[PDB]
This record gives structure tokens, C-alpha cells and sequence, in this order.
């Protein structure tokens, strides 16, 4: 009922975690990192029981928890955070059969991850997101290039080599970006010229605006 | 102004035949981006549906997500249309609907349809969380080439405003430092406002620089 | 002499010669802005009512916008704008805008719908704009003003040779000493704002009262 997706080697933790997440998910319940500060009276407990009470009304659901390092402290800023952590303990470890519920946790560094929360059961399976390998980029390109139409001439070395620091979701939206770029002229076939041009230009736009 | 609106028109004609989601066509007030995005939106042949900035914030709470999800319901169900918005706590809910929007456009990919054509009249304040391909990516400032373009769009936008035939455009084109053509349009507005008390029914040459030194 | 023409050329000229403004170039002007101390406020507007050519118009004060049982103010501004529609672009005067300006959602309906009707071109957007208020601390009209309104000037302060007109309209006091000379009161007190002269009638007139 939990998973950990950390990206210590560098950027790509949210891009690959949101690439597999973008591949498979469930009902939408996002936890924004701005709804826990609670500048007013610290009544976030009834908000956790309310939102997770809706997660009790709806049986299938996946709860995204991205950027947990800022709320993963092992002042009053961290006391409300630890209060929400106690509400999590009494929330999933309470007297309820919350087995169908699912959640996904993401972070930056596996050092301040609340080793009390690092207990088994709390996070069953963890995947160490490493740097994008060229073989996983050629494979992810061959599995993300299937349903999209292409021309008879195939040269994947230019798309693998010209794409660096990208993940399944990045190369997905860039290759489909080039597919739409080539379908602009409503041609049924897609020559790899628009692949190289749109992958190069849009890939440069992602390298410049990748913050 | 074709170098910045061409990408918009192409980006909004290509899905009917992913297209960019956020393009920032900005400039000083009175630029004419609404009458040119409408003069070209009429040429796009799609349904021209109007939407404004302050329409999201209403008397009741939670209306911004109501108009965003409602405009994305009529736009999601209807054919690709043309929505041009201008003049882009409550802002925390706007960031929740924004991160949810790009969570449905980044975690999901159903948006092969209409986009959010946003335009601001001033870029003095800019959220650092507005930098992505789906976010405001194409940030094109006022055209760097010479005055000719400013006289062309300013003359088309000022077809009813005559000009005395003694103008080199080099003095007014050179004196404008860190300025844009919309501010010169406001200079023409003020100069035409004082043209009544000037006594001359025709806008003279010195009234341009008099307006530049007047309002700016 | 200067400011009275800067506000007269927008109240008398746009109706006497409409073609002169259509052919004059940019467009017919909108109006002026009168903000500052009251002084002789509402007197020059009554003079503009006395200078009416064909049909006297209806005045609207700022106190009518705020009333009990909210919801009637919208129908009131829409019914007076509808009267402006029926009376072939009738004149609409707004007095004491500070009572609602400077933003209470029940007031936000009337003032934000008021902005939605002024800046909105549905009834008409070019007949006559004119605002007479007291304090310039109205932030919302100061930021939404350059949309349609323009020509911001002082309230009454004239040039050195312009005071004699506001003293010829301020000649309606009790008396100076006798009926010998008006100019004795009109030119023997220069360098005095259009409200500082109301302090000259109130305080110098109070000195003429307290002089046994």
C-alpha cells in the first residue's frame, strides 16, 4: 500500500516516477505541498480525516505525495508536520481495513526520510531511480514508438543520441510532440525529418526550461 | 507582430487538421493583441469564445475551478475553439488548480484539444513556477526590428488617426529607450487629447515628442 | 481660465459640434477628473446644469449606491443607464464616488458591476465621464481608470490669471464692505487654492464676522 521513489543520482525522480505513474494510475487525489502550512489555527487533523475520509468513501484511489523531504523532518513548522505524521500512523495503522487504498511517496535524498517511517509495511517496495541509461532509452523509445505512425526509414540512433537527461515521460512527450508536429501537415506517414527537427528543438526547450 | 502570433495561429490550427499549451504574448497596455488575436481568430474559422482574467475570481469561493473546469468542459466536449484570456488565499487555489491542470496534462495526456492562450499587460511580476512547455514557454518581447513595423501596426490600429506628412520616424524611433510601440500608442492618445486645445485639427510632428516627454 | 476651459471643452463642445470631434482626429474626448478638497465643489456642476442647451439631465450621488436590502443598487444603476439609453445618450453625473470606491461583497456587486458597465461598451462608452470626489485614496479607480477614463487634472487650482473667474463665482458672499467694487475682493487675495479661498471666506469671512 506504499512505494518509495527516490532519485539521488540527479534529476529524473519525478519525471520517471511520473512516467511510470503516467503509465498506470487510479482515481485522482493529489496532495499539494501548499495545503499543509496551515498559517491559521492548526486544525489540519480534521482536514486529514476529511480528505482520507473521502478516500474511505471511494474504494479505489492513489494518493500522490511528492517532495516529502521538506515535510520529512526527523519550531512550530515541524510540529504540525509531525502531527500530520501521527494522523498518518493512526490513519493507516488505525482500526480500519484500508487495504485497497494506495499511495506513492517521492523524495530527494534517502538520509532524512524519517527512519521511523522507513519501517517495512509503511513503504513496501522502493525503486532507486538512477541516471537514464542509453539501453533503457533505446528500449523506452522502442516501446514508446510503437503505436505512433512512422515512415519506412527507421534510424533510432539519432533520437537516442540527441536526447540526454530525459525519461520515459520526457521522451514520450517529445516523440509524440514530433508526431503531432509531423501530423500538422495531415500526412498519414511520418518521416523522421520532423522527428529530428522537433525532437531537437523541443528537446532544447526542455533542456532550457527543465526547472 | 507576425513573428509572435504566427506560432499561436499555427498552434491553434494544427489540432483541428502536442500543440503548445502556454504562450506569453505580452506588452504594454494598449498593444492591440486582442484586436489582432481576434482579427486572426476570425480567420481561424473556429468558435470565438471570449474569456477574461478577473472572471475566475468571483463573489463566492471556488469559482475559479468552476470556470476552468467549465471552460474545459465546453472546450473538451466541443470542437477546437478559440479562447483568448487577458490580464493573467485565492492565489494558492489558483496554484492548486494550476498544478492539478498540469498534473492532468503531465500525469495524463488527454489534451489534444483547445489550449489556454494567456496574455499579460505587464511582466513586472512573474511566478517562477510558470516555466514549462505546457506553461508559458514562448516569451517573445516587442519586435526588435526597426520602426517600420511599429508604423504599420500602429497605422492599422490607428486608421482613423491622421498624421502630418513630415515624419522621418528616426527621432521618435531613437528617443524611445527601453520603450515599446504600445507606449507610443498611448503617446498618440494623449497627443490627440491635447490636439483640441492645440488648435490644429491635424496631429503635428512635435506633438509626438511632446507626448513622449508628457506621459513618459 | 485654463482649467475651466479644460473641463468646458468636454461638457459643452462635444454636444454643440459632434462632427468637429469625429473629423478632429483621434476621437471625441471622454471627460475630466475632479479630486481634492471640497472647497466650492458641486457649484461648477450646477453652473454646467445652468449652461444646459436642450434638456436638463438627471444627477446621481454616491450615497444612492449603498442602501439596505442589497440588490436594489444594481437595478438602480441599470435603470438609470437604461434611462440614458431612452434619453438619447443622456448625461450621467457621479458625485462623491469615494463612498463606494477604494475597495463587503454586497458592495463589490454594485461597484464591480459599475466598473463592468462603465468599461463595458454595452449601453455606450463615450457619452460623458466625470467624477467629483474628496479623497484621492481610491486605489481601484486609480488602477482601472486608464482603461476608459483619462485627463486627470487638479480639482480647482487655477493659474495666476485664472483665479478671477472663481472669485467672480465666489462674489456671492455677504459683502466686503459695500457695493463699490467687486475687484477689491477679486484681486486683493492671490495665491489661494480653490479650497484655500473657501478658507478665506470661512476664516477671513469669520474675521469679518468677529470684527464687531
Amino acid at each position: 500500500k506504499g512505494c518509495l521513489l527516490y532519485g539521488p543520482p540527479g534529476t529524473g525522480k519525478t519525471l520517471l516516477a511520473r512516467a511510470v505513474a503516467s503509465q498506470l494510475d487510479c482515481n485522482f487525489l493529489k496532495v499539494v505541498s501548499s495545503s499543509i502550512v496551515d498559517k491559521y489555527i492548526g486544525e489540519s487533523a480534521r482536514l486529514i480525516r476529511e480528505m482520507f475520509n473521502y478516500a474511505r468513501d471511494h474504494q479505489p484511489c492513489i494518493i500522490f505525495m511528492d517532495e516529502i523531504d521538506a515535510i520529512g523532518g526527523r519550531t512550530s513548522a515541524d510540529r504540525e508536520i509531525q502531527r500530520t505524521l501521527m494522523e498518518l500512523l493512526n490513519q493507516m495503522d488505525g482500526f480500519d481495513t484500508l487495504h485497497r487504498v494506495k499511495m506513492i511517496m517521492a523524495t530527494n535524498r534517502p538520509d532524512t526520510l524519517d527512519p521511523a517511517l522507513l519501517r517495512p509495511g509503511r513503504l513496501d517496495r522502493k525503486i532507486h531511480i538512477d541516471l537514464p541509461n542509453e539501453q533503457a532509452r533505446l528500449d523506452i523509445l522502442k516501446i514508446h514508438a510503437g503505436p505512433i505512425t512512422k515512415h519506412g526509414e527507421i534510424d533510432y540512433e539519432a533520437i537516442v543520441k540527441l536526447s540526454d537527461g530525459f525519461n520515459g515521460a520526457d521522451l514520450r512527450n517529445v516523440c509524440t510532440e514530433a508526431g503531432m508536429f509531423a501530423i500538422r501537415a495531415d500526412h498519414d506517414f511520418v518521416v523522421q525529418e520532423d522527428f529530428m527537427k522537433a525532437v531537437r528543438k523541443v528537446a532544447d526547450s526542455k533542456k532550457l526550461e527543465s526547472k | 507582430l507576425d513573428k509572435q502570433i504566427q506560432e499561436l495561429v499555427e498552434a491553434i490550427v494544427l489540432p483541428m487538421n502536442q500543440p503548445p499549451k502556454g504562450v506569453l504574448m505580452y506588452g504594454p497596455p494598449g498593444t492591440g493583441k486582442t484586436l489582432l488575436a481576434r482579427a486572426c481568430a476570425a480567420q481561424t474559422k473556429a468558435t470565438f469564445l471570449k474569456l477574461a482574467g478577473p472572471q475566475l475570481v468571483q463573489m463566492f469561493i471556488g469559482d475559479g475551478a468552476k470556470l476552468v473546469r467549465d471552460a474545459f468542459a465546453l472546450a473538451k466536449e466541443k470542437a477546437p475553439s478559440i479562447i483568448f484570456i487577458d490580464e493573467l488565499a485565492g492565489d494558492r487555489e489558483v496554484q492548486r488548480t494550476m498544478l492539478e491542470l498540469l498534473n492532468q496534462l503531465d500525469g495524463f495526456q488527454p489534451n489534444t484539444q483547445v489550449k489556454v492562450i494567456a496574455a499579460t499587460n505587464r511582466v513586472d511580476i512573474l511566478d517562477p513556477a510558470l516555466l514549462r512547455s505546457g506553461r508559458l514557454d514562448r516569451k517573445i518581447e516587442f519586435p526588435m526590428p526597426n520602426e517600420e513595423a511599429r508604423a504599420r501596426i500602429m497605422q492599422i490600429h490607428s486608421r482613423k488617426m491622421n498624421v502630418s506628412p513630415d515624419v522621418n520616424y528616426e527621432e521618435l524611433a531613437r528617443c524611445t529607450d527601453d520603450f515599446n510601440g504600445a507606449q507610443c500608442k498611448a503617446v498618440c492618445v494623449e497627443a490627440g487629447m491635447i490636439a483640441l486645445r492645440r488648435g490644429a485639427t491635424e496631429l503635428t510632428h512635435e506633438d509626438y515628442m511632446e507626448g513622449i516627454l508628457e506621459v513618459q | 481660465k485654463e482649467q475651466i476651459e479644460k473641463l468646458r471643452e468636454v461638457v459643452e463642445t462635444p454636444l454643440l459640434h459632434p462632427e468637429r470631434f469625429v473629423n478632429l482626429g483621434i476621437e471625441p474626448p471622454k471627460g475630466v477628473l475632479l479630486f481634492g478638497p471640497p472647497g466650492t465643489g458641486k457649484t461648477l456642476c450646477a453652473r454646467a446644469v445652468a449652461n444646459r442647451t436642450d434638456a436638463c439631465f438627471i444627477r446621481v450621488i454616491g450615497s444612492e449606491l449603498v442602501q439596505k436590502y442589497v440588490g436594489e443598487g444594481a437595478r438602480m444603476v441599470r435603470e438609470l443607464f437604461e434611462m440614458a439609453r431612452t434619453k438619447k445618450a443622456c448625461l450621467i453625473f457621479f458625485d462623491e464616488i469615494d463612498a463606494i470606491g477604494g475597495a463587503d461583497n454586497e458592495v463589490q456587486r454594485t461597484m464591480l458591476e459599475l466598473i463592468n458597465q462603465l468599461d463595458g461598451f454595452d449601453p455606450r462608452g463615450n457619452i460623458k465621464v466625470l467624477m467629483a470626489t474628496n479623497r484621492p485614496d481610491t486605489l481601484d479607480p486609480a488602477l482601472m481608470r486608464p482603461g476608459r477614463l483619462d485627463r486627470k487634472i487638479e480639482f480647482s487650482l487655477p493659474d495666476l490669471e485664472g483665479r478671477t473667474h472663481i472669485f467672480k463665482i465666489h462674489a456671492r458672499s455677504m459683502s466686503v464692505e459695500r457695493d463699490i467694487r467687486f475687484e477689491l475682493l477679486a484681486r486683493l487675495c492671490p495665491n489661494s487654492t480653490g479650497a484655500e479661498i473657501r478658507s478665506v471666506c470661512t476664516e477671513a469671512g469669520m474675521f469679518a464676522i468677529r470684527a464687531r
